């Protein structure tokens, strides 16, 4: 792939794949710098941040994995630059390069908790207003912690008490022999 | 190798009945999970499968020998580990039928583990007749308290009740086998349970008072009794903690009359070899000669 | 019955257990039967081959129908 | 009771209550307490099925089962109290209606529910709710009836708690919401008797919290007539002073001598006469509420207060009166 | 007729050329006006309860023919309804008083409210 | 905001910055949600300080950065009418447990 | 990282058990071993009295088993110690592959 | 000056909760508020098998249902390497394209009802109630037809569905013409749409529009011509691409894309090979009812595919199709297990509704509903 020859070797730091869509699992420090490359470059012109997929691996040490997808409307190719930032590592924000990253990074911080550096208006986009907790993590239970909301003598108001529901039935379908 | 595996998993699923929906071990099945992983996706056998009557093997092992693949695992388990030698591979050919030739309930304990031994639904727990499925059951790696061997266990519970008690590997106490006292004691935990603190009224029948009232009446009656008259008989199922709390309670009450239910008068609990199995339960594998002094260890 | 007294509180329509215990056992020829279901092998249960070596009728587990050897 | 849960809204509390007055201002807080601590409530309603609709919520899928019943017809009260172990009674009126008279709505019902609960052996706790100072020889026929109700619910059914809530304040109440919407007569508040009345209001949430607290209590609070007074013994004028703090209005009271009021409330007291037309529920000027307003006996004596329920009432300033903001 | 107070008048403005294909047990007259025009409006039902009618009064024998799922009039599927377990329709009595409405087995309105406690108390 | 917290010193500096921000914003808090009568400024300062002190034993700088960010989020959603007010008024031994449950 | 994680206070004093789920004794296949799971005990499950189904109150009812499975005791312990849970790791009991052969079935009992 | 511009007409744009910072009538910034429709879809899918995961996709975009099941299926075949037949591909496109028509028929005339034209809404919704006679006939549910399964497609067309889709396609050029004669020529339409929400191509690229809002600006970019993901490389159709970018170009495209979709429907009808409906790999496709009942090895797979699942191998792919809203892509990380692992759903309307901030700057407050119109903002995907 042409993109790996020109790219500074240090920027594609950790990993690199070659199927199911190619990816440059880079380091969080060289990320927005790597996103600056592949865009505003004559032979690699992405210009289009398709998606920013937070992925949570609890068993890693760098829990999350902020998977930046990238389409190249010019050369008709799609590259998936990734990162790895745990719960308390502010990662560089690429809203300055692709302004679509604004809401995607708001969602990545909301769902997961990967705060974004110098991202203007980094505010919970999806979850409730007084939401405490980050849903799309793994350790966040499906039904939520305190997320039932019912009406009450505090009229015109829906409270936010601790939650109780028919227990979500987790089925252990997974079979041995893989 | 893969073609050999697919070949054999076609033969096994050839005369095998389509009992997977009505099979008790439908989810937890070696045959289903080997067919869905190593066996072929399709079966060419379109003829009359062989079928086998269901042998009566007692009030524990529900038997559907049509599902059974005649791998002989149980007829080996009953001959070797269980050591009772009742099961047999009667007949030859496809007509092979596993079970006692004469109607003979598996009088041996330790013969409920044949269901975990069985790689197929055929031999299944009749108490756990159909009550649950391999996926509903939330499993806890609990232990057992019926007998003092302290065998390891998986209390497969669905919600608030214990559906099935299944063993789990612990090579140092019970390899993969648990006594029929432990497999099928789960039914106890839901019958005749005491659920409310009942004190005795002025008549003779109980009254399900709350906890404050029952604890108050018990406390008053210990305050108005001579100390050396308090005794603290502790149950055979009581854990270490509650026995420690019972000791520390009936002690500071001015008594020393706490004791477990089974230990008779004047036990020598000073040196710990005097009430232990010093040789590990695994250590008995290296023993040359045993002298079971009474002890009836089968029971 | 008692099992059927857990889900059915009507107790006026005959309990399915009785509706199947009152249908006569079906005579057959060989030692193995099909009981593919009602009639249409695609609208019945997976075909369950039953053994008729015993003298008493051997029920089909899925449908409750009963088959006897009819020698 | 046979409680199997953690908090409420899906827990169980072994309290399958039948709050007879649930479709009412006190009822919506009591039902919410009983069905937010996780217990069934068999809310019986009298007429329009829209009455207990605001109670199908605040209870999780059958924790609140609104039922239909006729007040004068038994064999229906027995059907509402078929599957029940707690029976609270909030059925009361402050105004005589052409069909149900003061006794037939305050006393001859509470006695009837008492008897038909006695017969239905199994009602562990039967709470009886009547106004504070409802003792015989009280001027207001509502309080004499509510006193006879206490005397007949204790006689016909001993160990039956009797709350004595004083005028209860809160949203959709009958004490503050009539004064506002009469301040909408250009700040003109007609405090009757000159505000010399001394009555102890109480946040309705705390009256409910007491009615449930006598259920969760032990064998005590049985046959013991509490007096759910509240804090800050007020006077009608002083209580009105707090309304004008919430609703932005300038205090423009007037004094009304009791003869002037009883003459102004002389109409709407022909209820039994004007048969072909029901009168529009006298809100502020009620000859019987005025007879009660005369003597300031609405003060908690040495009888059991909230303190005997491990409970302390909220104040009447701030949130427990913030339902008035909707009038600004 | 005599109902100028309903859309039943729209149905009775139909039937002018329509043919009557069968009538079920409840009295619902099932009509068909094909050929003329307006596909989707060539099969209907006149509920024989000109007031207090509602949907779901159409039995299962006809609820196929009337939604155009099949082409078998209820007079043809009545030879296929199972005799042993066959049950008449119930009009969906939703709200029309208890003991007509349906109830779960713990609703406290259902006669015989079952207790779910899996443990059998002592 | 970049995590200049390469040390506990910068993190503590911006903790004091956020504390000054919340304190100097308490006026609008009391105004928009009407607590100037139920709660005193001393009490709201007390609560903010008890928050910042309840989580004072954080030897990790980035965790303090994230805590200050959650606090700024809470404040900014309290300043504006994003969250309601009935929680702001709320935001401001063994035997007695045994008698209630088994846990 | 317990306080920043938004988890309520009452669920960070929880006592967990970091086990490795033993092999399902019924099926002799090791394809589900070596996946260490935190076990929030989460025992409190009553029966919602309207219908026959159960009804938990603990938020951590299922996530202990479902979707939260690490790959090593070190990662699972690091997880349960970041969030401030009181983890008691229960080691997995592994099997001895004792030497065994076919020709031992046909052993000769001398005489 | 802040204005809480909410859902003008509910039931059309459901939870639209913009917070417009205006300047008289000129809007200075539009701040959309998301989450009012944020169901836990990107979390709930981590908890269910790859089969149970599919019904969420028809519920992701509620006006173009099967396009998202087709984007998910192509993300659990990208991993599974599950080659589907030719008939499955042709049906899958004949319904992805019927869905493009079902969406443009809504997203044009719901937009045209927000602008004010009341009748195109009801004509297009009679057309949509004709196409739901195909959805409801081929799968069962008129809207959420959980029909495009991972391997192939759920079950074959009924024996009279291509004849009816033909009898519909013959009469559908006229319906598009009416929707066009009623709106395209109008001076009250052009005036309401020309030079409204103009997006220079650099902006449509920057903000990741990638839809009918990336072909307004003139960027010739259709992921059916760029990344042909079915018979699309065989089917002939021209992607209409705008020249100005204003909301009148995006309308003209959506009204031509509704004709090229008619071409694709007519082709898929005229060339639909009589082949198997699902992939022959019976460990990814549950066997038919007839086979699983008669064959023991099929019954085992029907049991381990409707309880266990596929267990698609460990990988992570971003499969993006051209859904009607835009490039709907589902980034599907897959742990080896039978349940997905962070099935992230890139949904246009999350990138488009970002564009509302700069699209509707200096446009009058009454234009802020036209912008929301031409973005085809469906909040299920946001
Ligand atoms: N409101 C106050 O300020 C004070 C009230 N109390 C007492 O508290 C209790 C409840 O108060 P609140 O809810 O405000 O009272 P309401 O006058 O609003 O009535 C409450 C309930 O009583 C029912 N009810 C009243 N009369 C009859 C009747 N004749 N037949 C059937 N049902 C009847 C009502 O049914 P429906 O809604 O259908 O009419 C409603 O369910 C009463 O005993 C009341 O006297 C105590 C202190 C003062
Ligand atoms: S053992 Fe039972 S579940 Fe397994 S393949 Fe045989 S019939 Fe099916
Ligand atoms: S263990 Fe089960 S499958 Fe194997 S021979 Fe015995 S009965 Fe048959
Ligand atoms: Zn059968």
């Amino acid at each position: 792939k042409y993109s790996w020859e020109t790219l500074p070797k240090k920027w594609v730091k950790k990993m690199e794949r070659s199927e199911h869509g190619n990816r440059f699992d880079t380091n969080t420090d060289y990320l927005f710098q790597l996103l600056c490359f592949l865009k505003l470059h004559t032979y690699t012109r992405v210009q289009v941040l398709i998606d920013i997929c937070g992925v949570d691996y609890p068993s890693r040490k760098r829990r999350f994995e902020v998977v930046y997808n990238l389409l190249s409307t010019r050369y008709n190719s799609r590259i998936r630059v990734q990162t790895s930032a745990d719960e308390v590592t502010r990662i560089s924000s690429v809203v300055s390069l692709f302004p679509s990253a604004g809401w995607w990074e708001r969602e990545v911080w909301d769902m997961f908790g990967v705060s974004f550096i110098n991202h203007p208006d980094l505010r919970r986009i999806l979850t409730d207003y007084g939401f405490e907790g980050h849903p799309l993590r793994k350790d966040f239970p499906l039904s939520g912690y305190v997320q039932v909301r019912y009406d009450d003598p505090e009229k015109r108001v829906v409270s936010e008490p601790i939650e109780m529901t028919q227990e979500f039935r987790y089925f252990d379908f997974a079979s041995p022999w893989e | 190798a893969k073609k050999a595996r697919e070949g054999v998993m076609e033969f096994l699923l050839m005369n095998h009945p389509l009992d997977c929906p009505i099979c008790d071990q439908g989810g937890e099945c070696d045959l289903q999970d080997q067919s869905m992983a190593f066996g072929s996706d399709r079966g060419r056998f379109t003829e009359m499968k062989r079928s086998v009557v269901d042998k009566n093997l007692g009030p524990l092992v529900k038997t559907v020998m049509t599902r059974c693949i005649q791998c002989t695992r149980c007829v080996r388990f009953a001959s070797e580990v269980a050591g009772v030698q009742d099961l047999g591979i009667l007949g030859r050919g496809s007509g092979e039928e596993i079970g006692t030739y004469v109607e003979k309930l598996m009088t041996s304990e330790l013969s409920g583990n044949v269901i975990d031994i069985c790689p197929v639904g055929a031999l299944t727990s009749k108490p756990f007749a159909f009550k649950a499925r391999n996926w509903e059951l939330k499993a806890t790696e609990t232990i057992d308290v019926s007998d003092a061997v302290g065998s390891n266990i998986r209390v497969d519970s669905r919600g608030p009740e214990v559906m099935r008690i299944i063993p789990r590997l612990n090579e140092d106490i019970n390899e993969e086998w648990i006594s029929d006292k432990t497999r099928f004691c789960y039914d106890g935990l839901k019958r005749q349970r005491l659920s409310d603190p009942m004190i005795r009224d002025s008549d003779g029948r109980f009254k399900a008072v709350s906890w404050r009232d029952a604890l108050a009446v018990v406390g008053d009656i210990i305050h108005q009794v001579k100390p050396d008259e308090i005794v603290g008989v502790a149950g055979q199922l009581s854990d270490a903690e509650s026995m420690m709390v019972l000791k520390d309670f009936v002690n500071r009450m001015g008594s020393d009359n706490v004791w477990c239910e089974g230990t008779a008068a004047g036990v020598d609990a000073d040196l710990r070899y005097s009430y232990l199995m010093n040789t590990s339960i695994s250590g008995l594998e290296n023993a040359d000669l045993f002298l079971l002094i009474g002890t009836q260890p089968r029971v | 019955g008692n099992h059927t007294a857990k889900w059915m509180q009507d107790r006026s329509k005959k309990s399915p257990m009785e509706l199947i215990s009152e249908v006569p056992p079906i005579k057959v020829d060989g030692r193995i039967v099909a009981c593919e279901g009602d009639t249409n092998p695609a609208l019945g249960h997976p075909i369950e081959f039953i053994c008729l070596d015993l003298n008493e009728p051997a029920i089909c587990k899925y449908c409750g129908l009963r088959y006897v050897q009819d020698h | 009771l046979a409680r199997k849960g953690t908090g409420g809204r899906s827990s169980v509390s072994g309290i399958v209550a039948t709050v007879f007055g649930a479709t009412g201002f006190l009822g919506r807080y009591l039902v919410q307490q009983l069905a937010k601590m996780g217990s069934q409530v068999l809310v019986p309603f009298r007429g329009s099925e829209d009455s207990p609709r605001h109670l199908k919520l605040m209870g999780d899928l059958g924790q609140v089962v609104p039922m239909k019943f006729d007040p004068r017809d038994e064999d229906s009260i027995k059907a509402v109290m078929a599957k029940a172990n707690v029976v609270i009674n909030l059925i009361g009126r402050e105004y005589e209606t052409r069909n149900f008279s003061f006794e037939d709505a305050n006393h001859h019902i509470a006695e009837k529910l008492a008897l038909v609960a006695k017969e239905h052996g199994g009602i562990m706790r039967y709470i009886q709710v009547s106004c504070l100072g409802a003792s015989v020889s009280s001027p207001s026929r509502m309080l004499r009836a509510k006193a006879a109700a206490e005397e007949a619910v204790l006689n016909a059914l001993p160990e039956a708690t009797i709350m004595r809530p004083a005028t209860m304040i809160g949203t959709e109440d009958r004490i503050l919401n009539p004064w506002s919407m009469f301040v909408k007569k250009y700040g003109f508040l007609p405090l009757i008797g000159g505000g010399t009345t001394k009555f102890q209001p109480v946040y309705v949430v705390d009256v409910a919290a007491a009615i449930v607290a006598a259920l969760k209590d032990d064998g005590s609070s049985m046959g013991k007539t509490y007096e759910l007074g509240g804090p800050d013994v007020f006077t009608t004028h002083e209580l009105a002073e707090i309304m004008y703090d919430m609703i932005r209005e300038w205090p423009r009271y007037v004094k009304l001598p009791f003869p002037i009021a009883k003459a102004m409330a002389a109409p709407r007291d022909f209820m039994v006469n004007k048969v072909p037309f029901p009168l529009p529920s006298p809100q502020i000027f009620n000859l019987d509420q005025i007879n009660a307003l005369t003597t300031d006996t609405l003060v908690s004596d040495n009888a059991l207060k909230f303190q005997d329920l491990d409970l302390v009432p909220h104040k009447l300033k701030g949130y427990p009166v913030e339902f008035l903001i909707q009038y600004r | 007729r005599c109902l100028p107070d309903g859309n039943l008048l729209q149905t009775k403005i139909h039937n002018i050329g329509a043919t009557l294909v069968g009538v079920d047990k409840f009295g619902n007259k099932y009509y068909q006006k094909l050929g003329d025009t307006q596909y989707g409006r060539h099969r209907w039902v006149e509920y024989a309860s000109k007031d207090r009618y509602n949907a779901s009064q159409v039995p299962a024998e006809w609820h196929g023919w009337l939604h155009f799922i099949t082409d078998h009039t209820g007079d043809e599927l009545l030879s296929l309804k199972p005799k042993r377990y066959g049950l008449e329709h119930k009009e969906n009595f939703s709200g029309e008083g208890d003991a007509y409405i349906y109830h779960s087995k713990g609703h406290t309105l259902n006669p015989g409210q079952k207790n779910w406690t899996r443990y059998q108390s002592w | 905001v970049p995590p200049n917290s390469a040390n506990l010193t910068e993190a503590r500096r911006r903790v004091f910055d956020f504390f000054r921000a919340a304190c100097r914003s308490i006026p609008t808090i009391m105004d928009i949600y009407n607590l100037q009568d139920v709660v005193a400024p001393s009490q709201l300062r007390y609560a903010i300080s008890a928050q910042i002190r309840n989580n004072a034993h954080i030897t990790d700088p980035k965790v303090i950065d994230l805590l200050i960010f959650k606090g700024m989020e809470e404040l900014t959603d309290i300043v504006d009418h994003a969250k309601q007010r009935h929680h702001i008024i709320g935001q401001y031994d063994f035997l007695k447990n045994f008698y209630t449950s088994n846990y | 990282i317990g306080k920043v994680s938004g988890i309520p206070e009452e669920h960070l004093s929880r006592k967990v058990i970091i086990y490795s789920p033993a092999r399902t004794a019924t099926q002799s296949g090791s394809g589900k071993l070596g996946k260490w799971k935190i076990n929030f005990v989460s025992t409190l499950k009553w029966e919602n009295p309207l219908m026959g189904w159960t009804s938990t109150g603990d938020p951590y009812a299922n996530v202990g088993d479902s979707a939260l499975a690490f790959d090593s005791e070190e990662a699972a312990k690091s997880f349960a110690e970041r969030h401030g849970w009181d983890y008691k790791v229960k080691k997995p009991n592994t099997p001895l592959l004792k030497v065994k052969s076919y020709s031992d079935n046909f052993k000769w009992k001398g005489n | 000056f802040t204005l809480n511009f909410g859902p003008q007409h509910p039931a059309a744009h459901g939870v639209l909760r913009l917070v417009l910072e205006m300047n008289g009538e000129v809007v200075e910034r539009a701040e959309p508020h998301i989450g009012l429709l944020h169901r836990g879809t990107e979390k709930l899918i981590e908890y269910k098998t790859y089969l149970q995961a599919l019904p969420y996709f028809d519920r992701s975009d509620y006006v173009s249902m099967m396009a998202q099941e087709h984007a998910y299926s192509l993300a659990v075949e990208k991993l599974l390497n599950c080659e589907v037949p030719l008939r499955a591909q042709y049906i899958r496109v004949l319904f992805c394209e019927i869905t493009r028509i079902l969406n443009h028929l809504l997203a044009l005339t719901t937009h045209a009802m927000d602008v004010g034209a009341l009748t195109p809404f009801l004509w297009a919704f009679e057309e949509r109630e004709k196409l739901l006679e195909f959805y409801e006939r081929v799968s069962g549910a008129r809207m959420h037809a959980s029909f495009i399964r991972p391997g192939g497609v759920a079950q074959d067309l009924p024996l009279g569905l291509c004849r009816d889709i033909d009898s519909f396609t013959q009469q559908f050029a006229s319906r598009i013409d009416e929707l066009e004669e009623m709106l395209t020529g109008n001076r009250i339409w052009k005036q309401r749409l020309v030079d409204i929400g103009t997006v220079t191509a650099q902006q449509a690229k920057d903000w990741g529009f990638s839809g009918v809002m990336l072909r307004g600006p003139g960027v010739c970019w259709d992921l059916r011509r760029a990344a042909p993901y079915d018979v699309y490389d065989q089917l002939d159709f021209d992607v209409p691409v705008g020249t100005r970018g204003d909301c009148y170009d995006r309308y003209c495209i959506r009204i031509e894309e509704m004709r090229q979709s008619l071409r694709i429907i007519v082709q898929c009808l005229n060339q639909m090979p009589s082949g198997m409906i699902k992939a022959d790999d019976r460990k990814l496709c549950p066997p038919s009812r007839c086979r699983m009942k008669l064959s023991m090895e099929s019954s085992i797979h029907h049991f381990e595919l409707y309880t266990e699942g596929f267990s698609v191998p460990a990988s992570s792919t971003y499969t993006a199709v051209e859904a009607p809203k835009g490039e709907f892509g589902v980034f599907l990380v897959s742990n080896g297990s039978n349940r997905p692992y962070r099935c992230k759903i890139r949904a246009p309307g999350f990138a488009h509704l970002q564009g509302l901030d700069f699209m509707s700057k200096h446009h009058m407050l009454a234009d802020v509903v036209t912008i929301i119109g031409t973005q085809d903002i469906v909040f299920g995907e946001v």
